[PDB]
Parts: C-alpha cells; structure tokens; sequence
C-alpha cells in the first residue's frame, strides 16, 4: 500500500500469465504492479547509498592573515630577508621603498623590503572520489494485503540490489516472493563524478570543474594541520608611496562556488556514506512465485461499516477502510461497485486484489483500493441487507 | 491546548464517553489524534490512535470517534481496572504534540458522597514562630476528583496556594488538603475562605 | 521485546542542569525517533522534543528551546535529554517515548501510532534546600491535626499516641513548596466530647535528619 | 629638509624678486622651493581628512540562519500559517507537499506548507556620507636652515587649509613667514562619492554604485539590533519530490564586493575621521615676508670635518654634513663646488642657501645640500689650510 | 617639562598576569610610540615592543608575542603594559620610552634619536612565595659568615655581636632563587688567633615576618 | 645580540674606547646607533644617536664613531661623574630593537687589587637540615667586575648558581658571592671548585 498518496505513481499492469514485469524505480516515484491471479503490489526506490569514498582534495574558499612581519635593508645591501619566507605557512612579498639619512641609512635610494604573513584557513570544501561498484540501492515493497493505513513482515519487504548482486528474491510470507532482476550499471554514471561537502551540504559535481577551481588547496591524505598550495589565489600584496607594504586577504568565495553549483546534483550523509536522493533503477520483476494468500477463504456474512469516508487518491482511485463485526475471521471482502443497485452487476475494477478480512477477533478493520468508472456509481461492501453503499462521482 | 473534562464515572457494566476539545491545527486539522491510559506509578499506555484504531491487545470495550474539533473515547462495560487517568494527544499543524488535561475515570464501587470541609486557620505558635499556613481539609468524598478555590474576604486568590490530589482513606472514600501560605502581617491584614467542588456542588468554609 | 529503561531519580539544585538517559532494547535504534514527555507531580502531561536517532536531528517545543539538548548515542543505542539553568517548575517525571522514522531516513510526518511505548519516567525533583528537619504545628465529630512543615528530603513518618490511636487517622501526601521544601499534614477525627478530657500527641519522626519529634495538640 | 630622500619630489624656482610661486600638492610628493635671497623651503601635503561624515546604510554580504520551523495543512484545509510570518526578522515561503491517511489527513492531495527561518548577519558593509566643506588639509613646511638629519619650531611648521579658510600665513621664526593661498575646492569632487567601510579597509566609492547593490540593507539611522530589507537577496528555498522543503543561505559576497572595489580609491579611519593618502592641492605660495635668518653672519673661521660621507639623492644633489670646530658661531659656512682647486672659481649652485653653523658651542654639526655640474669637481667645505674636499662625479 | 611616570612595584605568581602604566605628560602623547624596554636585576635592557599612541598599532618582540598586550588610553594620556602567564625570569624592571611617529601618523621607521625620555621604572618580582622568615646557617686572617636562606620578602637586617663589632663587616644584597625566595650571606674578617677564644653571634632579624635570630659561628 | 667588553677602565683626565660589535642586519647595516648612560638606580639616559650626534645638554667629551658591523663611545677628559653601566643598542632589519650587554666603566680612584677568595663547603647542620649550598666570597677586588665559573670535578656547572653584582666595602673596594645549590646527595656525589675572572687573571678555590 506503500504508493497510496504518492503524487508521482505509476500503474503497470502484467499480461495474464505472463512471468515478467519491466519497471522503472525512481527516487519520489513509486509503482503499484497488478496481474490477474496475484496480489497486487507497490515497489520503490527508496535510497541509493554510496560507500567507501575517498578523499581527493580540499579547496579553502576563506582564508585570514595574522602574524605579519617586515625586514628591510639600505639602498647597495641587497635584497631583505626573513626567516618567515622558509615556513611553509607565511606568504611573503618583495619591493622597494625610499631610504635615505632621515631613516637610518647611509645612502639615499631604494632599499629592499619584504612583508611576510600567516595564511590560515576560514572555511575549505572536500572533494571525495566515487568507484562505481560501491552503490547500493534499497527498495521497498509492500503487498495490497488488506491491512489498513497505520497498522503498527509479511505485506512489506526490504531488497538491496548492488552492482555485484543485481538480482534479488523478496520472500513475503503467504504471498510467496518476488524477483527481481535489475540493471544497477546502467543509469547514474559516476565514472565523472566526485562528492563535494561544504557547510555540511553535499553535490555531486564533475571533476573537470573540480580540478580547475582556482583557490588555494591541500591533499586529500593531509590530515590535522593542512598545508595549503597556490595561497597566492587568496592573498595579495599592495605597496603606496614607496613608502609601505601590506598584505591583504581576498574575501570569501563561498558565493562564487554556490553560483556554480546552480545546476548540481544534491546528496547527503550517512555517516561516512553518501545518500542520493536522485536516480533511478530499471528492474525486471519475476512474478512466477508471487501468489494470492487468501484465495481460498470463504465470504464474511457478517456486518462492514465505513471507519473513514471513502476518499479519492490524485489518481481517481478511491480508498476505503471498514470495521467487520464478525468472528468468522480470516475471509473474504464483498466489494465491488455497480450503477443499478439491483442488478450489482460490477462496474469498474479493484485495484487490491482479493480484499480480505484477516484476524478472527471483533471489530478488526481493513483497508482496499478501487478503480471506479467515470461519473456515478455505488460502492458496495458487504453482502445482502446490511450491505454498505456509498454512492461516487468520478471526474 | 487540549479541553476534556476533571472526572467522569460509571457504573460497572455501562458505557462512559470522555471528551477532547481541541483546535482546527490540531484535533479538528488531521487525524493524529490518540488516547492513553495512565495507572497510578506507571507510564501511560497507547490506548487509540489515528482516531479509531486500537493497537492489538486492547480491548474492543474502547473505540474513538472525531467530530470538527472534539474527538471522543467511548468505554462500554467498564471494569474496575479501567480506572486510570485518561489522556487524548494531538500532533499539531506545527510539528508538535499537545496533551489535554487528563480525565480521572472512576468505576463506581459505591454510592457518590459530598465531601466534609475543616478550615484551620493559622496556629497560635504558628505566627509567635512568624510564618502563617492556612489548610483546608476535605474528607469523605466520592468520587475522588475536587477543585478548591481560595478567597481573601471575597476575592480570588491563586499565589501561595498548594493542594494534594485526593487520597484513598482507609473507609475508602477520598480525602484532599489545600495549604494557603502567607506571612502574619497579610493574615492580619483581612476574613479568608476555602470552597471546594465536587459533582458540580461547593462547600464554603470561612475564618 | 521492546524495552525503554531510563536513569534514576536525581535532586538538583535551580540554576543547575540534568541529563537523564533512556537505553532502549529489542528493536533497532536507528529506525526510531526518541521522543521526550514530562508530567509535573498530579499534572498533565508535556511534549518537550525529540531526536531522530538515525540522522540526529533534532526538534524542540518553544517554550524549551533555549535550555534542552537531545542527543543519541548509536553504539550505546541511549537517548540522551539534557535541561539547563533549572527552575522550580522542572521537578516532574520525565519519560521517553518512540516512534518510527520514515523509510527515507525522514521524520517529517510522524507515524499514526506514536508513543506506542514509554520508558518508566525518572523522577527529577528542583530544590536548593539540604538535609533539614521539620517544624510541627498543632491544628484544631471534631478534626484535629498536625502540621510537618519545612522538611528535606522526603519521607516523613507520623503516628498518633504513640500507635494506640489509629482509628479516624489519615496522613496526607507531602506538598513541595516554592520554599523547596516538602509539608505534609496528618488528620485524626475523634469525638468532640473527650476533647477536654483526653490528650492527644502526634509523633513525627524524620530519618535522613534523625529527627523524632513528639508534639501534643490540645484546643 | 623634509624632501631630501623622497623620489617623489618636484624643485620649483622663482623670479629673482617674484612676490608668488605656484605649487602643486600632491600626496607621496614633495616640493622644493628656491629663490634668489630667499631661503630655500619644503613644502607637503602629509594629510587630507574628511570629518563630520553620517552613516548612509549598511549591507550585509554574509548572513546565517536559525531557529527554522514549519506549519502544514491537510487539502481543502487552506493555506499553512506560522507566526514567525509576522516577524521581520524571519524570511518564510510556502509550497505544497503530498498529503493523505498515512500522513494524517482525512483527504488525499497536495496540502500547504510553509517555512520560516530566523535571519542574521554575520559580516555588513557600511556607507557615509561626505559634505564638501568638511574637508582639512594638512601642510608641513621644513626651512633648508642648516638643521642636521635627526635634530630632536623654526624650521618647521604646520598649516591648515579648509574650504572656508584657503589661506594660511606659516610663521617661520628668524625666517620671517611665508603665504598660502590654495585651492581646496578645485580637485578631488567629494559630490558623487561615499566613504564604504568593510572589515576594517575603507574606500572612497561612487554613490550610483553603492545604491545599486544587491545585497540586504539596512538605514544609516537603524542603531542595535538590525532590521534587514531584502533579506531574500541572500536566502533561498528548495522544495523535493512534494515531501519537504529547507531553506539555504547563498554564501559570503564578500569576494564579489572586494572584485568590484579594485578601481576604487583607499583610505583610512582617524576615529570619526577619514583620512586619504591621495590626492592634491594647488597652491600660490606668497614670498615677500620671507627672509634669510643668517645673512648677516660672519664667515666661520674654525676647522670643518665630514661626519657622514657625501651622498647623491635620487635626483642627482649631494648632501653633507660636518661638524665645526670653532667658537665664534653664529657664523656663515664656507661651502662651494670647483673643477680647478687654484682658482677655487664656483661651479654648481647650492640648494640649501645660505649654509651656517648656529649654535656657539664647540663641535655642533649641520647639513646643507648642493647642486654639482655634470662631471668632476670638487666639494670643498671651510676656508684656507684647513678646508677640507671631497671629489665628486656626477652622471 | 616631559615626563614619563610609571607605576609602583608590584609582586605577582607565576601563571598570573601584571599591568603596569606609564602615564605622559608635557608633550602631545597621540604624536609618539610608548616603548617598554625590561631589565632584570644585574642584566642588560631587552626591548618587548611599542604601541603608536596615535592609530593603536603595536609591535611585540617574537619572544614576548603571545603574552604580551600593550595599550593605550588616548584621553588619559597613558600606555599600558600587560604581560601573561609569568615565569621566574619575568622578574625585572619594566620601563617605557618614547619615540616619535611620522608627519603622516605612522610608525614604520623610528626616528634617528629614539628613546630620548625614559620612564623611573617599575619593579615586577614574580615569586609564588608568602610572608615567611628565613633560615641561619654558619659559615666557617680568616674570614667567617651567615648564610639567611629561604626568606620573603626583602629586607633582611643583619648585624654582628648585637653591634659591638662593625668593622671588616660586609652584607651582602639578597639573590633571589628559583624557590622564588631571597637568599644573602654576611660576612666578617677577623684575626685567626682568636678564632677559639672570641665568640662572634649573627644578628639576623626580618620584621615583615617579625622574626628575631640569634647565631653562633664557630669552628 | 650586541656584543661590548664587560668593564672598562680609566684614570681621571684620560680616554677610554667602548665597542659595540653587531652585525650586517643591525649595526653593520643602519646608521640607528645610540649609545645610554645608566647610574645605578635611575633610568637610561640618551647619551649619542644617529652614531655620531649629541643631544642637546650632553657634553661633547662624548663622541661616537661607526666601522663595519662596530661601533665606538670614546668618552675623553674621564671624570668621577662619568662611572656608570653603558649601553649600546640599534634598530634592526627586522624593524626591532637589540641592546648590548653592557659595560662597567670605572674611574680609577686607587691601583687594581686581585680578589680574594674564601670557598664554604655546606654546613654540617644544613645537610642535616636537608639541603647543601656551596658559598663562595670574593673580596678586596677592584675594578668591581668580575666573572665566577662553578666547577663540579674539573668540568663546568651552570645550573643551580647565583651571583651577585659587585658591591662596595667599607674600605672601597669591591666584594661579590656565588652561591652553588645542591641536595645532600649530589654534593656527597663528587670535588668542588669556584674560580674568579677579574682583570684577565683566574683565582682558584676547591672544596
Ligand atoms: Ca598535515
Ligand atoms: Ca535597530
């Protein structure tokens, strides 16, 4: 029942007989598949899960300064030099400046001075690299068995498909099992693709844009205190008046990096997994072992009555859940809808198959969908003069 | 948030219905709506939800109904162990839960008595010790559900009062206290009354 | 079987904070949401928040959004509820509760049958008070009575002559003060006609302060 | 002296006789100003301050948000509200998402749903104004008075021009005074530009370019806590698959801003004061009250000696100083260039007229400053057996 | 008349923070740099760093850089000097001197006579010490002596048989250890031949803990 | 940083030369040589700047002279008033500032006196007390500067020693102490030795 007030559902209906079903299982998607003589069942792409990422690169997009220092020296004794200019972790810049005897100097002219600074990182963006086989992908199912909307593992089935194992089979209790037999290689091509993470956010990008960001950025596998390449993509130096020299941080990148990130894939994390909520699987599904569990129960003679107004599904359908009084529990749903409440001939078709009363106990309630014709027609649950109607206009 | 009635009783064998009030953003707005039962020193225990649903094992005796912004639990051929407090609970338009007040439900094992009401005023000692309680004893009512109302010479008074949830004598019927604390110059200042209700009647006691 | 065990009963002092853990069992922690419901003594009860164990996150009620943390432990599969900068209004039993999480990772919507089981409640009392005796008073078919004011911590004990006279006597449940500390009061209804004549003496013992105290009640 | 060792420096000479001399100004410059019978005299523009100046309006380039929330509503049941829509601090928008019993509503469809969002700032940007006539422009002067390099008010003095008080007259003690009238309103146009402040870096921007920034903003006048129009500039909403919806904040602009600033011009704050260290001032300096302090001395008669060796100036002058034997100071100091040391006939000119030794004490020192021809020649300082010399090539 | 005025001396535990203040007068503080130069007792001057009176721009020597603070206070005309997490060679005279800055309100290279006017000095002795009087040891023409170990603080007055003997008689100034307590020593020279007859006694006394000894020294 | 002699001496009338060696980034490199008079108990006191220039009120028996990375004080006409410590320092290529060590300059009132030293082992009631110090006491020794080196068997000790500045006698000579801090069980470890440097000669003690 799982695809009831999906807005995105798709209806596939199976040739009588037939053992295949092609579907296609998309993230906000979900299919009810029917087939005459079988339950009728939903299926859906719930996650795509990749694991395993490794960790290409970082880029910081906002840096700050501190610690700055300057040596100068007199005009003929050469170039100024500080100790900074050998740690890694300072950007350093030369000019001249006007000396002379006002200053300390014994020749007048320009001498050299050099300004130096800790660069520091504000806040970076992580690059993670992608293998192909790592993907896995979980799909729900759920059985149009009769049980209601809130009931608190028989109508519902959990299936992982990976690249490695692409088939699966799903035992659902009385109504046997399904196959699947998807195409997970197919589809979403990571083969170009890496994860970035900012701000705790997370896309999926190309790696041609990746490699080509023009910031300063440290090795995926330089961990705690990170030493950063290309500062200078971040860091600029002024001079004024042969005078002074400072050294100033280009702000924040984190707005450039957002507007290229327009037309991107988002994700998320699960730990150290990766979690799409986008993507699709094309699957094939093996109906030859799926049966009907109550074929064979005998009619509910006792009373039904509505516990929710029937209600029409953005699809046309209608559901509808009642309360049985009767004790003779497990049995089977008189249901159907007709246009002349004499005749009951029916009109229309049920979308779940084989409605069903399961538990022996009082006053237990069950839940089934039906297809009605367009304009009027009657509802009608339940056998003889207690019967329960209730009259339907469609489109 | 959420309106339902102090106390509701009946006879072994009846039906009672305790309601539930609430608004369109959460009783009226959707169907979340539940009910659970509490015993005295235990958790509460889901009884209904989605308006009408019982989870397995509970009995049938309790059904749930909805209509605008009042849902309703019904218990037919009530027991003595039904007795507990009753709660309904909404999920809200805003992602939140309301509780409502709580229903004392009796089972009535005897018929319903008027309650007895003593006001002692503060103890001679009391105020030479410079501190000044006034108490209301209320004894011998049944069913056990009461409010107490304090007045200052015909006047509401709500700060400084405290007041127990009634007890289980040993003759079984139900006994409550209610302490009004002031200091001796405010007791000097004023008359001061103690009125208690129970069953929709009150008893008024002065000093 | 599904179980949620919460921590023991803890006194803190207002200004203070609480944490107070529920350990849950018998089914897959990460597939749930905890939820947290107090219920102050003879009150109602009060949604506080609750925390999707899976992601994380989390979602507070306004009137606590200030001085509540819910946080999880995945290995331990304990829930954790954390209440800063106490006030005398905060002393109330406080349960966990669950409820499922939707396929997605997601609780947006909650299920239809949330709270479908409770931890047992741990009692969290909020007093500056310490360990201190009571004061008793004397109050007077006719009702007479004894006043157990300003005692810490519970409990309180109190007979009537000694144990001859227990017939009409009935002891009342202890009220916390906005003092933050507990009174009580014990009743005994007797005959009018031998008030002059017969004596009456309440016996109020008092163990965490090894207090045994004796105190006549006469019109 | 106050130019000797700047690059940056301009000699004027006057008529022999001329009452006036135009300068001109210029931050990082420097003028020297020569005449027959005058002294010789430096002239800079050290300072120009804008006070006075009124906040325009603020903008935020980076922002966060918090304390995010929700209200939904069932189909038919109307549109979602949250109180936080009637709070300005709050940025709140609404989509619809699927509904039905298994998310509690009693009807199928798409139902309201509104989000809201606490905004704040992080980092603004703010705004002034600027008013003409409250511009002040500062004047050193420094008198070619034989002081030394490094001597611990003659020589020297400060004059202030305004908008409302163009001219000056700087007393220069024994130097008699020397007359300014200026130009202050002609040059830099303060009409069109505001005064922008960002991360403690200020520049002068143009108005049209200021208002037209999209960003949030708040008045001049709005003091404490902030109230942000147009917060939407940088805060948005997604929507996924008709089941939720998040709200985002665009990141810093902060890169955007500073790109668009490269062709401004900077400056700097003195408290309430704005100080720019560009800029000019045309000016006509008056000359008829100034006089040669030591013109009357005699000629010194005791030995001299170089106590720092000669040096050339950028622009081909030569600086020396000397320290004096004698006693009989105040006196004239014998100083002059020469190819032929017989005829000791004058080549060159000196930029420092009239050099003299001041104090009466033994060994003071002084400093003047020469102009030699093109080639050898000689500098030769005092008289007779003792003089000394020092030989000099020039280009 | 310029005048550079510094605080008065100041005793302070290692780990804790000092502030001490020069305050100008007689010249337009804004148009200098405040310098503060140290110097232990027996050492050579070592310079910590400057502020510019007129923008707040400071320098701090690299080994002073992270405990060191120094500021300023333009309308009371007064540099402050705060240094952090003090150590046993913290213990110096601390002075502040002035330089002056441009004509354009900057202070990147100093003028040629810097430092012309020089703050009296401020005396910071970093000691964990408290009041506590010392211990007497002896010492043994030959010359003999009194060691006063282990006292805080200074001074300690000492004097050779109650002042009858004056002459050849040297005290020495106190050394302060690592203990973070003074040490001295006193000694006289006195004629070999009456080492064995004459008895020379060590008057050592220290009022700030009010302590009064008395010594023999002998072979 | 900057290197000067530790003392130098001259009679009253005569010329005395105080270097001040430092190198390519601070002396050798700038013309921000100054040399500070510093008396005992006051501040320092701006004798020369800029190598060679007086300030105002300094007399001109001072003068300043700079060669390579040295720099010179030559102070002529040596008077009583002219004893003091002295100081050189220079601004930096790294825009900071180094002092020298200093120099004792002393205007001889008598002849050179060699130290006399006298080495005290610990007392026999201190190490019962716990704790060892080794004293050693210099004395009758002028000029007033000295170095002391602690030799624990013939080779060098530099922790645990304390030294004195040298300080007047009654008969105007100089005397000085160096202590030497010890455990009971280090000092019963080895021989100890302090040697006095004064004048270029070395004087010896061992205990
Ligand atoms: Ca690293
Ligand atoms: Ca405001």
């Amino acid at each position: 029942i799982r695809c009831i007030g999906v807005s995105n559902r798709d209806f596939v209906e199976g040739m009588s007989g037939g053992t295949w079903v092609d579907v296609v299982l998309e993230h906000g998607g979900c299919v009810t598949v029917m087939a005459q003589d079988k339950p009728t069942v939903d299926i859906e792409l719930v996650t795509t899960t990749v694991s395993n990422m490794a960790e290409v690169r970082s880029y910081c997009y906002e840096a700050s300064i501190s610690d700055m220092a300057s040596d100068s020296r007199c005009p003929t004794q050469g170039e100024a030099y500080l100790d900074k200019q050998s740690d890694t972790q300072y950007v350093c810049k030369r000019t001249l400046v006007d000396r002379g005897w006002g200053n300390g100097c014994g020749l007048f002219g320009k001498g050299s001075l050099v300004t130096c600074a800790k660069f520091a990182c504000s806040k970076k963006m992580t690059g993670k690299s992608i293998q192909p086989e790592n993907l896995e992908y979980r799909i729900m199912l759920s059985v149009h068995g009769s049980q209601h909307s809130g009931m608190i593992d028989e109508n519902r089935a959990k299936v992982e498909i990976t690249p490695n194992s692409p088939r699966a089979e799903a035992t659902l209790g009385g109504f046997g099992s399904l196959g699947l037999d998807c195409e997970p290689r197919t589809g979403l091509d990571f083969s170009d693709l890496y994860y970035l993470t900012m701000n705790n956010k997370h896309w999926l990008v190309h790696k041609e844009w990746f490699h080509d960001i023009p910031l300063p950025w440290h090795a995926g596998a330089d961990t705690g205190t990170p030493h950063w390449n290309n500062k200078e993509a971040l860091v600029e130096f002024k001079d004024a008046h042969a005078k002074r020299q400072t050294v100033v941080v280009l702000g924040s990148q984190e707005g450039a990096v957002h507007t290229a990130l327009a037309g991107a894939l988002e994700a998320e994390m699960d730990g150290a997994k990766g979690r799409l909520s986008s993507g699709h699987l094309k699957c094939r599904l093996k109906m030859d072992k799926l049966r009907l569990k109550g074929v064979s129960y005998s009619l509910c003679t006792a009373a039904f009555t509505f516990t929710k107004i029937p209600a029409e599904t953005l699809h046309g359908t209608v559901t509808v859940e009642v309360q049985y009084a009767g004790t003779d529990g497990p049995c089977k749903v008189p249901a159907q809808m007709a246009v002349d409440m004499q005749t009951l001939t029916p009109v229309g078709r049920l979308i779940t198959a084989n409605p069903v009363i399961t538990e022996s106990t009082e006053n237990s309630k069950m839940m089934l969908e039906l297809d009605p014709p367009f304009g009027d027609s009657y509802i009608v649950i339940g056998v003889g003069e207690k019967k329960i109607t209730h009259h339907w206009h469609r489109s | 948030a959420l309106t339902q009635p102090a106390s509701v009783s009946g006879s072994p064998g009846q039906s009672i219905t305790i309601s539930c009030t609430g608004t369109s953003s959460d009783v009226g707005g959707f169907n979340y709506v539940s009910w659970f039962q509490q015993h005295p020193g235990k958790a509460p225990k889901l009884m209904l939800y989605d308006v009408t649903s019982r989870p397995s094992g509970v009995s049938s005796r309790f059904s749930g109904s909805k209509s605008g912004n009042t849902a309703s639990l019904t218990i037919s051929g009530l027991q003595a162990e039904d007795e507990a407090d009753y709660y309904c609970s909404s999920h809200t338009s805003r992602g939140t839960w309301v509780f409502g007040g709580g229903t004392k439900l009796t089972v009535l094992g005897q018929p319903k008595a008027a309650p007895s009401v003593t006001l002692f005023p503060p103890s001679s000692e009391e105020l030479q010790a410079n501190k000044a309680t006034l108490v209301c004893l209320i004894s011998d009512f049944y069913p056990g559900a009461v409010t107490v109302a304090w007045k200052a010479d015909s006047s509401p008074v709500k700060a400084g009062v405290e007041t127990t949830t009634p007890s289980k004598q040993s003759n079984n019927k139900y006994a409550a206290s209610s302490y009004l604390s002031l200091t001796p110059e405010q007791w000097k200042s004023h008359s001061y009354s103690c009125q208690v209700t129970h069953e929709g009647s009150t008893v008024e006691k002065t000093v | 079987e599904v179980q949620l065990v919460e921590s023991g009963a803890e006194v803190k002092k207002p200004g203070a904070s609480v944490k107070v853990s529920c350990k849950a069992s018998g089914y897959t922690f990460t597939s749930y949401a905890m939820h947290w419901v107090r219920q102050a003594p003879g009150q109602r009860l009060e949604w506080m928040g609750w925390i999707n164990a899976g992601n994380g996150n989390t979602k507070y009620s306004q009137k606590f959004q200030d001085r509540v943390t819910i946080t999880r432990d995945t290995s331990a599969s304990t829930a954790y509820m954390e209440l800063s900068s106490l006030r005398s209004e905060d002393t109330a039993i406080y349960y966990c509760a669950r409820d499922k999480v939707d396929d997605y990772g997601d609780y947006w919507f909650p299920t239809l049958w949330y709270f479908d089981y409770w931890g047992q409640g741990t009692l969290v009392t909020v007093s500056s008070a310490s360990t201190k005796g009571p004061s008793v008073f004397p109050l007077a078919t006719a009702a007479l009575g004894c006043l157990v004011k300003d005692y810490f911590p519970e409990p309180v004990t109190v007979s009537w002559n000694s144990g001859a006279l227990t017939s009409g006597v009935h002891t009342f449940p202890a009220v916390l003060q906005s003092s933050g500390l507990y009174s009580l009061s014990s009743v005994v209804t007797v005959p009018s006609s031998s008030l002059g004549t017969q004596t009456y003496i309440c016996n109020v013992n008092h163990k965490p302060s090894n207090t045994k105290v004796d105190k006549r009640v006469e019109p």
